[PDB]
């Protein structure tokens, strides 16, 4: 089962590859962060109607167009009745905004308006002023866009002095005219601030403006139409749509309906549970769904966000558009707007009035109790299709300003929660344009409802958004909302995931500045952090003391609690961490505890020497990150330990030079980086981050679906093809073997290779002999029988790389190099020649002889030398973990850790032979020892086999095969006595003989012998399958024997 | 291949052989030919190929039949100046 076993097969840093790439981001527009609050000042309602004389203009006929404001003048006491539609028009606009002013203007002449307009200006000058008109009894606007009124006399001509206006209405304003030709008014608009900018050679146009038609257009006169449409559209939009929907179609599907009945839906025009609140409540859905599917980006927020009474008869507009272009008129806006009339959703708004008056009939006089429209549940369940396929960032959904609704509407919140999470859970451009909609007072308003499920819901929804952005400023801390996450930090009653998220977000309260260090007093957060250390969820014990390491930031009364209530040694059980993420993240928070302290001594100093004591325990790991982690933990204590470290520095030409001692112990470190980062920290007091990593995660997409289940994944279809290929390399390879043993009649090649005899390793599948350089990794092809490369291990050319091992064989060919002083380096991309090489690791394992073992067998990595002791190392701690000893004193020169019989053989440095039963106390570990080598042991073949014996060679001349339960050497092959290089490999079971002579000596296990072919040599070995020999000889060379 | 019946074919072809095919992956390499043989459904001048090309389409497919660019597509089919292509296009 190859692919199965090539994945079972285990593989080493495979975690390491990711951390150090920290993520960097620019700022948004984010204009959610809303500045301009001009409200409006007041309604100027010059209202010029000379109520009943005809302006003469005009000719009526007695199917007239008649009413205004709903009210009908011939039918009422007249010159009294032109006070009452002046209030009536001030209450309509009281509904879309109470807040501002009124003056209601009759018959005005130029005196009068001076006086109106004037006042009101200079009550507030920056502040929007409403210009509104009506043109009754009043003649046609002038070419020079002038009125007709004086004393009420006649329609009399007069000036409108609308120039004069240009600088009244020159700081903000809005306008609009009802009148005739309106368009004309705007276009003469135009010819003045024209003129206004001719003199300003030496805010052109900001002010809004609304023009009842263009200029070559007249009103209608169909007496079904209220006569002021367009100041009636702007003011009661739903009057007018039902009114206008009644009459348009020429059969009437639902047939029951009449005028008299859309005048007596129930509600009162703000209670969404009533139909007469329902309809104008999906029309304010509708009408900002198309301004933010047809309008370009920023118009929108500048029409629709900025400002109230801007934004709401500007929705009454489109409305306008439509019933205007059913008829002849084409309504103008100040801004250059983009035609909307056919836009689909206006058939969503009508399919919902018939499903509405499908009712009434009955609702009117049945006492009927009402079925609630479906638009919202149509609605929302598009949006989830559209998410559930989720496929794309492009073309972003159009449902989006529809949301917006259901975050307030208690009835439905639930569900466009979660769809929004999921939302939100997609990558950064959904977050970004869930901002610029303007979600963000929702999301800051909602965190008020302490409901649990905002627990899976908005809070990690603030979670996403804070995972990029850094402009909410603990603003919900400054606000009230915080109380919420002051529970879930702590709150049991769900997994650790979401402590995790929300020991994330208060992490960033704390991250953001002083103000989330002020509510560490304002809610005791130190104390309720502490008990989150014993939760086993590895991220969460990450976030918590990356919490609590931002809590001691330079906010010191915060740091009084993490002395006074012992926080400090308490958080040393997160020393005790296997996981050097974690561990690392409890070592920063150490650092900031004792650094920020605000150059505070005396008790402190003998309290913060434990901590310092204590954190210099932790020099014990290969980990890349915990070496840096340490010394800049270390560099954090010198945020105050630098007012004492001067004198220290100079003691290596207590605890002060505990810290030193450490720091002078990572300064030689074979990975660059981790001996910079200990060099430059001991060198600035010679002279005198991770978080950000843990950032870097949480934007990552956590919905969305891991691979390797689906077919068309390519990690699975490049191991499904390229490794399961081994199962005939595995059979191939040894099928000479499964065959019986021929002569070696062939040499693939014979020639110089760029490394010394101190390495030699055979790559199983695929070409590279490594034979390296005493600094390098340098390499030759067996495949082919071609060069490859010399490149660079880095260790100085006074030590000696002298071991190799692949953290695979044949998938990802990682490889490692070992050093005579102990320096373990790791390595990559070298492998095919396809691209420079990097190191994923290195670190100074063993700090006479060195050997190594790797088990690709088991996921260990073992070592020996000066440190009297077999390292074995793990890659889960990131450390040396376990540890045998030499038995006798003389360091180890051969070695195997057999892991089929599980034991070890240690052929020592006084060519004596240990056996270990590894199983035994670490200080009894012989089981047997050996005595017919006494010089240095060169080979130690104990074979990790079911006949896992024993063949030995040392300086004393001689070769002895030796079994691990008998206290002897039993059998004898001795071809040659003893010799320079030889080998007897496992999966062959052959031998082969460094003869000094010009041709190479090779034998069997058998005691037979075989036919001697061309290069004293060195080094050589076997293939781990194939019964083919690679020698890498001597004087910077290599031969390659074989079978034809 | 501007050849006439080499085009009928092979939407026939490509329709079956995307029939028998969570994860992203597998989905994506569906959506990449699904929208590439619907153009054609609309765009072809040989009025019998763009009847085949929807006729092609099913249940089969219902999930990418409900998102919203295909079903402008469909719209824009169901107007034609062919009657059959019409009377097809409203059963979806």
């Amino acid at each position: 089962e190859a692919d199965l076993t090539d994945w079972n097969l285990p593989l080493a840093f495979m975690k390491k590859r990711h951390c150090e790439k920290i993520e960097g981001s620019k700022s948004l527009a984010q204009s959610w962060r809303m500045k301009d609050r001009m409200k409006t000042v007041s309604v100027a309602l010059v209202l010029c109607l000379n109520v009943g004389v005809d302006p003469p203009d005009v000719v009526k006929t007695t199917p007239c167009a008649r009413l205004e404001c709903w009210i009908d003048p011939l039918s009422m006491g007249p010159q009294k009745a032109l006070e009452t539609i002046g209030a009536n028009l001030q209450k309509q606009y009281e509904n879309w905004q109470p807040r501002a002013r009124y003056k209601q203007s009759l018959d005005p002449t130029v005196d009068e308006v001076k006086k109106l307009c004037t006042s009101l200006r200079r009550n507030a000058k920056e502040e929007r002023v409403l210009f509104h008109y009506n043109g009754h009894g009043v003649p046609r606007p002038t070419v020079n866009g002038e009125v007709w009124v004086f004393n009420k006399n006649y329609t009399q001509y007069i000036p409108l002095s609308i120039y004069d206006l240009q600088t009244w209405m020159g700081s903000p304003s809005i306008f609009v005219y009802d009148c005739s030709n309106a368009g004309l008014i705007v276009k003469s608009f135009k010819q003045f601030a024209l003129q206004r900018e001719q003199e300003l050679e030496v805010s052109m146009k900001n002010c809004i403006q609304l023009a009842a038609c263009e200029a070559t257009e007249l009103l209608p006169m169909i007496p079904d139409l209220p006569a002021d449409l367009f100041t009636s559209c702007l003011t009661t939009p739903i009057k007018i749509a039902l009114r206008w929907f009644c009459m348009q179609k020429c059969v009437s599907l639902v047939p029951g309906v009449t005028l008299d009945l859309i005048e007596k839906i129930p509600g009162r025009l703000n209670d969404r549970r009533t139909p007469l609140g329902e309809l104008n409540w999906i029309f304010t859905a509708i009408t900002d769904t198309i301004a933010w599917n047809v309008l370009p980006r920023d118009l929108f927020q500048k029409l629709f966000r900025q400002d109230l009474l801007v934004a709401s008869l500007f929705r009454n507009f489109l409305l306008a558009e439509r019933i205007m272009r059913s008829y002849n008129c084409t309504p103008v806006s100040s801004p250059r707007l983009p035609p909307t009339y056919m836009h689909a959703m206006w058939q969503a708004w009508d399919l919902a009035v018939d499903i509405c008056l499908s009712q009434l009939p009955t609702i009117i006089e049945e006492g009927t109790a009402f079925r609630h429209s479906p638009f919202f549940a149509e609605q929302l369940t598009a949006f989830q299709v559209w998410l559930t396929m989720g496929v794309e960032n492009r073309n972003p959904p159009e449902q989006l300003p529809i949301v917006l609704q259901v975050l307030l509407s208690q009835v439905h919140r639930l569900r466009a929660l979660d769809l929004l999470g999921r939302f939100l859970d997609l990558g950064p451009w959904a977050v970004s344009l869930a901002l610029s909609v303007g979600i963000f007072p929702y999301v800051l308003k909602l965190l008020q409802s302490s409901a649990r499920e905002l627990r899976p819901l908005l809070v990690f929804i603030w979670a996403k958004i804070l995972a990029v952005d850094s402009s909410c400023q603990a603003d919900l801390v400054k606000d009230n909302g915080h109380k919420y996450f002051l529970s879930v930090l702590a709150d049991p009653y769900m997994p650790a995931e979401h402590r995790t998220m929300t020991a994330f977000i208060l992490a960033v309260i704390v991250n953001s500045y002083h103000t989330g260090q002020e509510a560490c007093l304002q809610g005791n957060l130190i104390a309720i952090c502490l008990e989150q250390l014993n939760d086993p969820h590895p991220l969460l014990r990450q976030w918590v003391a990356i919490c609590l390491g931002r809590i001691w930031q330079n906010f010191d009364s915060a740091r009084w609690c993490g002395v006074r209530d012992s926080a400090h040694e308490k958080l040393y059980s997160l020393l005790s961490d296997p996981i050097p993420e974690v561990r690392c993240a409890a070592v920063f928070a150490l650092g900031t505890f004792v650094g920020n302290s605000a150059e505070r001594t005396d008790h402190s100093t003998t309290i913060d020497h434990n901590v310092a004591m204590m954190l210099a325990q932790l020099v014990s790991d290969g980990s890349p990150m915990v070496r840096k982690e340490l010394v800049v933990a270390l560099s954090h204590l010198v945020v105050q330990y630098e007012s004492n470290f001067c004198t220290v520095a100079l003691q290596f030409i207590s605890v002060y030079t505990q810290i030193w001692r450490v720091l002078l112990h990572l300064a030689a470190d074979p990975y660059p980086e981790v001996s910079d980062v200990a060099m430059k920290v001991l060198n600035s007091i010679a002279y005198k981050g991770f978080c950000d990593w843990s950032a870097r995660y949480f934007a990552q997409p956590v919905m969305k679906i891991p691979e390797e289940h689906d077919l068309e994944s390519q990690i699975r279809k490049e191991r499904e093809w390229r490794f399961l290929r081994n199962s005939r390399v595995r059979r191939q390879a040894q099928q000479v073997i499964q065959k019986g043993i021929t002569r070696l009649d062939d040499q693939i090649f014979l020639n110089r290779n760029p490394g010394v005899p101190s390495v030699v390793k055979f790559h199983p599948f695929t070409p590279c002999i490594a034979v390296a350089d005493k600094d390098s990794i340098c390499f030759w092809d067996w495949e082919k029988g071609e060069k490859l490369d010399y490149f660079h291990n880095g260790n100085p050319r006074y030590t000696r790389v002298t071991a190799m091992e692949y953290l695979n064989g044949q998938d990802c060919s990682l490889l490692l190099t070992a050093t005579d002083d102990g320096a373990i380096r790791v390595w990559k991309n070298f492998a095919d020649l396809e691209k420079n090489p990097e190191m994923v690791t290195a670190w100074q394992g063993l700090s006479a002889g060195m050997v190594v073992d790797w088990e690709q067998e088991t996921g260990l990595l073992m070592s020996s030398g000066d440190v009297r002791i077999v390292r074995i190392w793990d890659t889960d701690r990131e450390m040396k973990v376990q540890d045998i000893p030499t038995g006798a004193d003389s360091c180890v020169t051969s070695l195997s850790c057999d892991s089929h019989r599980s034991l070890i053989v240690a052929g020592l440095g006084d060519g004596s032979i240990r056996v270990y039963d590894r199983r035994m106390a670490l200080s009894e570990c012989r089981v047997m020892t050996y005595r017919e080598h006494t010089a240095w042991v060169v080979k130690a073949s104990l074979q990790k086999r079911p006949d896992g014996h024993i063949v030995s060679v040392s300086v004393n001349g001689d070769v002895r095969i030796f079994d691990p339960r008998m206290p002897e050497s039993v059998n004898v092959l001795q071809i040659v006595k003893g010799l320079t290089a030889l080998d007897i490999h496992p999966q062959a079971d052959l031998i082969a003989c460094g003869s000094v002579n010009q041709f190479t000596a090779i034998y069997n296990s058998s005691g037979e012998l075989i036919n001697n072919i061309k290069y004293a040599i060195s080094c050589l070995a076997f293939h781990p399958h194939w019964p083919h020999l690679a020698v890498g000889s001597n004087d910077y060379y290599i031969s390659v024997y074989s079978v034809e | 291949s501007e050849h006439k019946e080499i085009r009928m074919e092979a939407a026939r072809t490509c329709s079956r052989l995307l029939t028998p095919s969570v994860s992203q992956t597998a989905v994506q390499v569906v959506a990449d030919v699904l929208s590439k043989l619907l153009v054609v459904g609309i765009t072809d001048p040989d009025p019998d190929i763009r009847y085949c090309v929807l006729a092609s389409l099913d249940e089969r497919f219902d999930a990418h039949l409900a998102q919203a660019e295909n079903l402008q597509a469909l719209f824009v089919a169901l107007n034609d100046q062919v009657f059959e292509i019409r009377e097809l296009a409203i059963c979806t």
